[PDB]
RNA sequence: GCGGCCCCCUGGACGAAGACUGACGCUCAGGUGCGAAAGCGUGGGGAGCAAACAGGAUUAGAUACCCUGGUAGUCCACGCCGUAAACGAUGUCGACUUGGAGGUUGUGCCCUUGAGGCGUGGCUUCCGGAGCUAACGCGUUAAGUCGACCGCCUGGGGAGUACGGCCGCAAGGUUAAAACUCAAAUGAAUUGACGGGGGCCCGCACAAGCGGUGGAGCAUGUGGUUUAAUUCGAUGCAACGCG
RNA sequence: AAAAUGGUAA
RNA sequence: CGCGGGGUGGAGCAGCCUGGUAGCUCGUCGGGCUCAUAACCCGAAGGUCGUCGGUUCAAAUCCGGCCCCCGCAACCA
RNA sequence: GGGUGAUUAGCUCAGGGGAGAGCACCUCCCUCACAAGGAGGGGGUCGGCGGUUCGAUCCCGUCAUCACCCACCA
RNA sequence: UUGAGCCUUGAUGUGUAGGAUAGGUGGGAGGCUUUGAAGUGUGGACGCCAGUCUGCAUGGAGCCGACCUUGAAAUACCACC
């Protein structure tokens, strides 16, 4: 619908989870999937088996829209990362561009305090 | 970070983020170092990089 | 196994036909060391298994077994403090290994009158892929997708 | 103790050459000043973090470690507090005593005839000679050889505690005992043993398999109980179909 | 993930 | 003195309208695990239901006495 | 008493030609033990009665029950 | 702008015996056709994926239809819907 024809693929890859987003080059969704949505929750949501999965799901449900193009900004550490442009590519997109939008304070604010486990 | 690839492409390339902070950066600024434990840090890291 | 990497112990092949794979068979199915026992039944199953089907004594018994043989299985590996469950490809004699242990066991299990009776249908069922034994590699190979994300 | 950039005010150090004063120096009880973090008072500010606190877990219990939140505080102005493993656990000043490799910052000469060649200062890091040291180690930045002055020590516990004084809004700081009690307390290093330390290797140790015991009946030994006696010994593995 | 303790003298 | 509520395994508590077969934590017992003990695992045993008398074929349970305990009220002079 | 709505597995709820989910119970592995996971087996006249087409958990009226609003309330 | 709508017209309609995307009932044994039928693409939607209602376009003079079936038989045309 709306044969946008073209987007951005955005990826929150977080050690915990990894979120798909797939946005117009607006910042408009138009759809999204995620590891811990694909079923398998737990310690099996924060593989890279995980986030290719839910990179395949959200290659679907965005196909009315006809995407052909689109850039993947990826943001965050995490398993995932690299196992989601992979499956975007074998999806059957053409890949862009690809940066990293990681944020980086230039040392703003203090961070938590250690784990001592 | 920014790779503008041209269409011949197989590899992802994704080679300037070890070149750059990529992770190195989060790994250290996820939980707070008091500042002597970076000072100590420091001074026995290059104790050790010694021949 | 922990220094000294191993050979190979070789078994003649069947009587009757003449097959490594079928005296491996016997060898499975034997118990305290009675192998005209085991033989006999094992040729009184293969028998009535040839005449339900026609096809032939080999052929049929090797239907069966292809229905059974494992592809995958899981294995408890405990590498980082954690137990997980990874999928490994199985070696191929370690396959029929598995499937001519797992129809054994089946025919065991299985309540009609003789053994040779119990064995001739349970591997007639494998060879339609429905009984206990075909349950088993479902199981396995089911459990071995689930745990999909670690390798 | 001090890290973005810019401006204003301001302290010290070092180098070149020359001139100048002419011992004007060193140390310093009492005294004066400065002095991390936490904390206190008054008035602001408050994103993140986070004592206290609340809830969820873990656990035999868990007033904790882990998770979800969260107040003082952390920030600013002024005032107080005056303590830290405030450590180089090494007072200040001066003189003398073999070397090597670096860092940083000045400066003289020589074709700079690139990032060179020959010198001469300051600060700073590592390794080592003699010497010293209980040893570890220090070693021209001495813990070497000497001189000047100051501070401090005299077995362990009691105790840096009590009382008194001084200081402080408070928290407390500083000065600082005795009775009583013990025959030790302590430093460095050596050999082992041990570690929920590291490396390498082996074993039916695990994994891969097969068959069992633990349930039934009986044989046999042991414990217990009983008995006139139920003879004595063997007691984790390494006693219990054992003498 | 959890994992506490070991009577006197010799 | 008056009015309410209770008494159930060794301890603390459910089972009351629902009179027709006492349950749940900790304890106790036996066997496991351990060099041994805790913790942990498995399997058992434990009950005038305060007492006495009634109506019911049948009473922990419904009624009426007695004992013990707890909580309220006891004011105007 | 009128109106509005409802009754579906042991529980919480969906749906003119198909009773669906999630949680429960037993097994399978899994785990030191668990735990936490994944896999099978079930377990309902879809409240009854009556009513059209071939039936029709779907459609209609009556019962038994539940919820609300209202009448009633002298 | 958006719905509630409101009052008109076009479509709407799979178990199953079958040509099957049988909506019930009837007038009902004939129609529209240059107020374009046939051979082909087009797009919203759907589906137990049968291809359909659907816009136009090269196109230009035809077949349905009772028939085999089903519990049901022609959306042959019309109408109560
Ligand atoms: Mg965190
Ligand atoms: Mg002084
Ligand atoms: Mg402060
Ligand atoms: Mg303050
Ligand atoms: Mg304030
Ligand atoms: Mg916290
Ligand atoms: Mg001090
Ligand atoms: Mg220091
Ligand atoms: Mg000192
Ligand atoms: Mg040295
Ligand atoms: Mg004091
Ligand atoms: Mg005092
Ligand atoms: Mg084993
Ligand atoms: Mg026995
Ligand atoms: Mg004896
Ligand atoms: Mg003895
Ligand atoms: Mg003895
Ligand atoms: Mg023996």
């Amino acid at each position: 619908r709306k044969q946008v024809s073209d987007g951005v693929a955005h990826i929150h890859a977080s050690f915990n989870n990894t979120i798909v987003t797939i946005t117009d080059r607006q910042g408009n969704a138009l759809g999204w999937a995620t590891a811990g949505g694909s079923g398998f929750r737990g310690s099996r949501k924060s593989t890279p088996f995980a986030a290719q999965v839910a990179a395949e799901r959200c290659a679907d449900a965005v196909k009315e829209y006809g995407i052909k193009n689109l850039e993947v900004m990826v943001k965050g550490p995490g398993p995932g990362r690299e196992s989601t442009i992979r499956a975007l590519n074998a999806a059957g997109f053409r890949i862009t561009n690809i940066t990293d939008v990681t944020p980086i304070p230039h040392n703003g604010c203090r961070p938590p305090k250690k784990r001592r486990v | 970070i920014k790779v503008r690839e041209n269409e011949p492409f197989d590899v992802a390339l994704r080679r300037f983020k070890r070149s750059c902070e990529k992770a190195g950066v989060l790994a250290e600024v996820r939980r707070r170092e008091f500042y002597e434990k970076p000072t100590t840090e420091r001074k026995r890291a290059k104790a050790s990089a010694v021949k | 196994p922990r220094r000294r990497v191993i050979g190979q112990r070789k078994i003649l092949p069947d009587p009757k036909f003449g097959s490594e794979l079928l005296a491996k068979f016997v060898n499975i199915l034997m118990v305290d060391g009675k192998k005209s026992t085991a033989e006999s039944i094992v040729y009184s199953a293969l028998e009535t298994l040839a005449q339900r089907s026609g096809k032939s004594e080999l052929e049929a018994f090797e239907v069966a077994l292809e229905n059974v043989r494992p592809t995958v299985e899981v294995k408890s590996r405990r590498v980082g403090g954690s137990t997980y469950q990874v999928p490994v490809e199985v070696r191929p004699v370690r396959r029929n290994a598995l499937a001519m242990r797992w129809i054994v066991e089946a025919a065991r299990k299985r309540g009609d009158k003789s053994m040779a009776l119990r064995l001739a249908n349970e591997l007639s069922d494998a060879a339609e892929n429905k009984g206990t034994a075909v349950k088993k590699r479902e199981d396995v190979h089911r459990m071995a997708e689930a745990n999909k994300a670690f390798a």
